[PDB]
């Protein structure tokens, strides 16, 4: 629609050097080559597929799997939080679903 | 064979001795230049003299495989090797000659795979109605020449061992002597699967003396 | 798995909407020339939502021209898109100078299965009975089914006159009693 | 009489300097500035070239006064062929006349995100896909050289020029077109599938003795020759009195 | 959330619970980012439950695992009675009893057709133009397009047109390409014993059907096809990541003497002068050439060039696939065949088999050749400036076949033999619309009846490079640091353009008065209205392209407030 946007960007929540860059690039300034946005909404739906490991087959793939869907959840919350605080930005929090 | 035979002089075979004294006794070197040089000459007594007539003739007017379109090549094809006068193919192999043709102009026409519209070549015992379903699918097919690749596969087809020699000459070419004498003797027997009913085109042997 | 795949030079901006919006009426008019979409089909509400989502000056004026420049004895297809059109037009005067929205109008689907005689399983997303919009589907969850428990009739024209159901999209319907009372 | 239909036919708005180049070339057939509705751009995928040719069309379409919401669908070509420079036209055109033909407009399907500084250019729409349109009545070239060439050219729908003539002459043409077009059919495949499309002629159709015989009979025309096929001059139909 | 698990959804439905579509949920998680549940999430936490009751359900996987049991076991089941009294019926019945009920598959093959305009009955055509338009025109003085050609990167006219439009291949389309590149040769004779008439592998001669076709080559064909890491195969071996140049190097020490014959001594020796020494080798004859301290060496060095992709004529194009002779491939420059083989797809495409037929309507010296190029034989060029310069083997007639005019030579004395006509302009980039300019005013002017125009350039290492040392050309480099694939590097009037995409090839077209084309029977592809050139204005700038072509809507408007009446069809036609 009007006034919409979409940024498509290459992306793994497997990587913490990614999760930190990307959020770093939202909220750069455009003069440093950034977006120079402030989320309002963060949807970390990213996940792969685990089919037939019972606990007996848990191995790098299922550690894997956990980083994206767990650990790298809460550094790309974390990191969204301290690019607002370093901003002063306290009355625009953003819904993490 | 190549061997002296005693045969009626009629038109036919007085065309096949002045082609025995004009055009198969030339080297082969000399054999496809000269019947390029003379085919109008040879196509119009094949067509009026012959028992095998040109086959490429649309309405008496001499045409080529290469100028025809395929409706006029399958009319053709029943006009030769079908028997108006009993109703039936002269040959089954003559009938499914046809309709491997007719086949073929379905894969020609058709966009995507189909079922064929000649299921069984059973159809073609009534030949008029078996075209017309064929090129009412395929209309196209009505105002188009045929593809130089059918060309090639018509006379392939036409060279086929398991199957009696086709009632007709479909080129002017090397072969042009097998096409014209094999399969010579049958006619006289059967004038109804001639051209014109015209036992003037036919070979019917015979001795000088007993003839008497 | 935690190689970096990240890179700002990658990033590709989508923001030519004012382009787009051009592109999907004329799809959408020519679609509805040639017959593809129907009065029927949803696709021609849709599309209409997303176009009007996409409003402005020079759009308007895109509309004005290719609909006022349709022969209307050209076929019952020109007749068609040139009332859609004129609904068009109109509707997408009313919503300039408002927010765009998110309003989904496809038809809401159940699962099939289905076992024929040689036992092949076919799965098919098929129309809901009871519920063909979304505001169907709303008062559906709101009730919740037997299993759940512890110890309205609004006129709609889709799937009949898509023009029709056009023409009510930039009216916002008032909500007299909520779904939560129900 | 020719003379006469070149006046008032063909050059009516030549010394006219109120009717524009353009505007005449689509008025011989009774076209509008309106009807020119697709516009096949150089569109070179250069900031400065892709900028100033929406700019140069734009002006062309407001100045000649275009209706408002109108504008000239933009085709992109080189989006999918690359610039070959010298023959980059003479694509634009054969799919100019593929257009025409089809009512089939392309989509640049490497248009990602239209550059927003084109958006001040009403008079130009940019599609990312192929539009099947219930017809295109004319389409403009531009191309623009090194060396400061720029060029355009106007091609009008073929079906303009048979309003122009009877029945019986259209009739006699579309008999004699549905001829060529089967022998053609014939020529083509004969020559794909035995790798001889091309063919180089051995002899000029003239023998070197009738060559300046021909060369000063503006009359001289070629025969179908009895013994060879080919076409050629024969010395009875150069300063033949027929 | 639908979209393995499907199966059993309705099973699962049947308990009183709500599966979703993909759809359905996505509505429910926008419900979410509703202003009333922000603010409510502002508030304190929100925990929503979009389930549909599936907690309800007690046991839940041994219910699901059920409910697959039941399915799998009613397919299996009714499949294996389904083939076993299949089989039974088959044996009691013969195999004679399914060969009645059996039928036959018609399989396409590819029927390419040269798409000639549609005419339309006298009536419908008649209306579209004005009534008054009847005799108005002289048709001498109307240029149509007759016939048209292209060799480009993907492959014909043809083809193009399919990528252009649909972007991929019909069944007619994807032999021709395979046929273009040489993947499919015509086979009609013995093969292994068999009479065989169609489609073979080039490679293999194993036979192949038309439908096989797009299974069996189509990847190959458009990976090399289109735009596209550069081949060095195509180009003479340049490759460039590793692009050959020389420098001077001083040679400091004496070098070891090597053996040369005395001509090729007495050459280095004049060169050189007393920084070389030559000396006879009694036995041989052959001489000993000596470099000293102070000779000049050109050592090679390999610069990486950051240009890789081009628009080529698909990998296998050969002009021998379309008859050209050896003698003739060797000879010329390798543009000309481009514009050889898109004349004779012209001539084909206007139904002209045979151009000598041109000479039953016109005189050999009313047919014109207006087609031209930017920079020509190319590949002459590097013979004679580079090739020439390391003395390798170059023919005595390489100048010849540099010049632009040359390809319009070659087409006259091998397919027209016109004396019509040749005016070749040189437009770089716009040199196929000034052909034909050039052409309707040949045509205009009396002085041709037909006219072939269009244009014609190569891809060459020394010009790519050139392009880039100008910034014309996208950095190949930045578009792969921008994730760009070759085949999306040409975007124009995109946000992010960076530069144009180098290609190769030939486009022509025959254009004719409307009054002989209608008279020769010809198609008519559509009417050249107008065409103009311009150049700009004062300035420095080369490259630069300017708004001199909005000269062709020059009008004056200081007097518009009544309308003209020459505009009026209806008062020429009065007056004519």
């Amino acid at each position: 629609a009007k006034g919409s946007t979409l940024i498509v960007v290459p992306f793994n929540q497997g990587s913490k050097q990614d999760v930190e860059a990307l959020i770093e690039f939202i909220y750069d300034t455009e003069k440093n080559g950034g977006l120079g946005w402030d989320l309002d909404a963060i949807i970390p739906f990213a996940a792969i597929p685990e089919q037939g490991i019972e606990l007996e087959h848990i191995d790098s793939k299922s550690e894997f799997a956990h980083r994206i869907m767990l650990t790298n959840i809460l550094r790309m919350m974390g990191c969204v939080k301290k690019q607002k605080s370093a901003r002063g930005i306290e009355t625009r929090p953003a819904q993490v679903i | 064979m190549g061997e002296p035979i005693h045969k009626i002089a009629t038109r036919g075979v007085m065309l096949w001795k002045e082609f025995d004294e004009t055009i198969f006794n030339l080297p082969k070197n000399k054999l496809v230049p000269t019947l390029e040089a003379k085919r109008d000459y040879i196509i119009s007594r094949l067509n009026a003299d012959f028992q095998k007539p040109w086959f490429a003739t649309v309405n008496g007017q001499a045409r080529d495989l290469a100028t025809m379109t395929y409706e006029e090549v399958a009319k053709r094809l029943v006009e030769l090797m079908f028997i108006r006068s009993t109703n039936s193919w002269f040959d089954v192999t003559w009938r499914t000659f046809t309709g491997d043709f007719l086949r073929r102009v379905e894969e020609r026409f058709t966009k995507s795979k189909t079922l064929s519209l000649i299921q069984s070549y059973s159809l073609l015992d009534k030949p008029d109605e078996a075209i017309e379903k064929v090129f009412n699918a395929y209309p196209a097919a009505r105002e188009q020449f045929l593809n130089a690749q059918d060309i090639d596969h018509f006379l392939s087809m036409c060279q086929n061992p398991m199957q009696k020699p086709v009632p007709f000459v479909p080129v002017l070419d090397r072969r042009f002597e097998i096409f014209f004498k094999k399969d010579s003797l049958w006619q006289s027997e059967h004038l109804e699967a001639v051209v014109d009913q015209d036992v003037q085109r036919t070979c019917i042997l015979h001795g000088p003396v007993a003839a008497q | 798995g935690v190689a970096t795949s990240f890179s700002r030079k990658k990033a590709r901006t989508f923001d030519s909407s004012w382009n787009w919006a051009k592109q999907s009426l004329l799809s959408l008019y020519f679609e509805i020339i040639h017959g593809v979409l129907k009065n029927v089909d949803r696709e021609v509400v849709s599309e209409a939502i997303n176009i009007m989502n996409r409003s402005n000056d020079a759009l308007i004026k895109f509309m004005e021209y290719h609909i006022s420049n349709t022969d209307e004895t050209k076929g019952e297809n020109y007749q068609l898109v040139k009332t859609l059109g004129e609904q068009l037009i109109e509707n997408c005067k009313q919503v300039l100078d408002v927010d765009p929205v998110y309003k989904d109008v496809a038809k809401p689907t159940g699962p099939k299965t289905a076992i024929d005689k040689n036992g092949n399983i076919t799965y098919s997303e098929e129309p809901r009975e009871k519920v063909r919009k979304l505001s169907q589907y709303v008062q559906e969850m709101a009730l919740g089914g037997p299993i759940t428990k512890e110890s309205m009739d609004v006129e709609d024209a889709l799937d009949k006159d898509s023009t029709k159901e056009v023409a009510s999209l930039p009216n916002k319907s008032t909500i007299s009693k909520t779904v939560s009372s129900t | 009489l020719r003379a006469a239909q070149q006046q008032w036919g063909n050059d009516f708005y030549k010394r006219d300097p109120r009717i524009a180049p353009l505007r005449g070339a689509l008025a011989t057939y009774g076209l509008t500035i309106d009807d020119l509705g697709v516009a096949s751009f150089h569109g070179t995928s250069t900031k400065a070239n892709d900028k100033n040719e929406s700019a140069t069309i734009n002006e062309m379409m407001k100045h000649l006064g275009r209706s408002e919401g109108n504008p000239v669908i933009g085709v992109f070509q080189k989006f999918l062929t690359g610039h070959p420079k010298g023959a980059a036209g003479a694509w634009m055109m054969n799919g100019a006349l593929q257009i025409l033909n089809s009512g089939i407009i392309p989509g640049n399907r490497n248009a990602d995100n239209v550059d927003k500084i084109l958006e001040q250019f009403e008079y130009v729409l940019y599609p990312s896909k192929t539009l099947k349109t219930d017809g295109v009545r004319a389409v403009s070239i531009t191309s623009f050289g090194f060396g400061q060439k720029g060029g355009q050219a106007i091609v009008v729908h073929p079906d303009y020029l048979y309003g122009a003539i009877t029945e019986d002459r259209y009739n006699e043409y579309v008999a004699k077109v549905s001829a060529r077009e089967k022998s053609a059919y014939k020529f083509f495949h004969n020559g794909m599938i035995y790798n001889k499309l091309f063919v180089s002629k051995e002899h000029a159709p003239y023998t070197d003795e009738l060559e300046e015989d021909v060369y000063l009979d503006p009359l001289a025309r070629v025969s179908k020759d009895k013994k060879s096929g080919s076409l050629t001059f024969n010395s009875k139909n150069i300063q033949s009195k027929d | 959330t639908r979209g393995a698990n499907n199966i059993i959804a309705e099973g699962i439905e049947k308990m009183g619970v709500r599966t979703f579509s993909q759809k359905e949920m996505a509505f429910n998680l926008l419900g979410l980012l509703t202003p009333e549940v922000v603010e409510l999430c502002q508030k304190s936490p929100v925990m929503a439950d979009l389930n549909g009751g599936l907690q309800f359900v007690p046991e839940l996987k041994e219910f699901t695992a059920k409910l697959r049991k039941e399915l799998v076991e009613t397919s299996e089941v009714r499949k294996a009675v389904s083939i076993e009294t299949a089989l039974e019926h088959k044996v009691v019945n013969g195999n004679s009893a399914d060969a009645a009920y059996a039928q036959v598959e018609i399989q396409p093959r590819a029927n390419i057709q040269l798409d000639f305009p549609e005419l339309k009955p006298y009536k419908q055509v008649k209306q579209i133009a004005p009534a008054e338009l009847e005799g108005l025109l002289d048709l001498e003085r109307v240029i149509v397009v007759t016939g048209f050609a292209e060799v480009g990167p993907w492959g014909s006219a043809r083809t193009r047109w399919e990528m252009e439009a649909f972007g991929e291949f019909s069944l007619e389309g994807c032999v021709e390409m395979a046929w273009i590149m040489g993947f499919i040769s015509y086979h009609n004779g013995n093969l292994k014993g068999r009479p065989y008439t169609g489609w073979v592998d080039s490679k293999t001669k194993e036979p192949v059907d038309d439908k096989d076709v797009k299974a069996k080559y189509e990847t190959s064909i458009l990976e090399h096809s289109g735009i596209r890491l550069i081949e060095p195969e195509l180009f003479n071996g340049y490759n460039p990541e590793k692009k050959e140049m020389i420098q001077e190097v001083i040679v400091e020490e004496d070098l070891e003497p090597f053996e040369a014959s005395k001509e090729t001594a007495e050459q280095f020796k004049h060169q050189h002068g007393d920084k070389v020494d030559i000396f006879e080798i009694p036995e041989t004859g052959e001489y000993s050439v000596k470099l000293l301290k102070g000779a000049t060496l050109y050592i090679p060095k390999a610069l990486r060039f950051d240009r890789l992709v081009a628009g080529q004529i698909p990998t296998g194009w050969n002009a021998k696939t379309y008859g050209i002779s050896d003698d003739i491939i060797s000879q010329v420059d390798p543009i000309t065949l481009f514009v050889l083989v898109s004349v004779v797809e012209a001539f084909i495409a206007s139904g002209i088999t045979d151009p000598y037929e041109m000479y039953k309507y016109v005189h050999v010296s009313e047919v014109g050749n207006c087609s031209g190029s930017g920079m020509g034989g190319v590949s002459a060029l590097r013979g004679m400036f580079k090739d020439r310069f390391k003395d390798e083997p170059v023919q005595n007639d390489i100048l010849q076949e540099s010049f632009i005019n040359t390809m319009s030579a070659w087409v006259n004395m091998l397919l027209i033999s016109s004396s019509g006509p040749i005016k070749t302009p040189v437009g770089a980039c716009a040199t196929s619309v000034e052909s034909v300019d050039i052409g309707v005013e040949t045509i205009l002017s009396g002085k041709a009846r037909i006219c072939i125009v269009g244009g014609y350039d190569d891809f060459q290492e020394e010009g790519s490079f050139e392009f880039g040392n100008m910034k014309a050309t996208s950095n190949t480099l930045e578009e792969f640091e921008h994730g760009r694939t070759p085949a999306e590097m040409s975007r124009p009037a995109t946000t992010t353009r960076n530069g144009f995409m180098e290609a190769q090839g030939a486009g022509i077209q025959i254009i004719m008065q409307a009054d002989l084309a209608l008279k020769m029977g010809v198609p008519i592809y559509g009417i050249v209205a107008m065409a103009a050139t311009a150049t700009d204005k004062i300035g420095r700038s080369v490259p630069a392209p300017g708004k001199g072509i909005l000269t062709t809507a020059r009008e004056h408007h200081s007097s518009v407030k009544y309308a003209s009446p020459n505009l009026n069809m209806k008062y020429r036609k009065r007056q004519l």
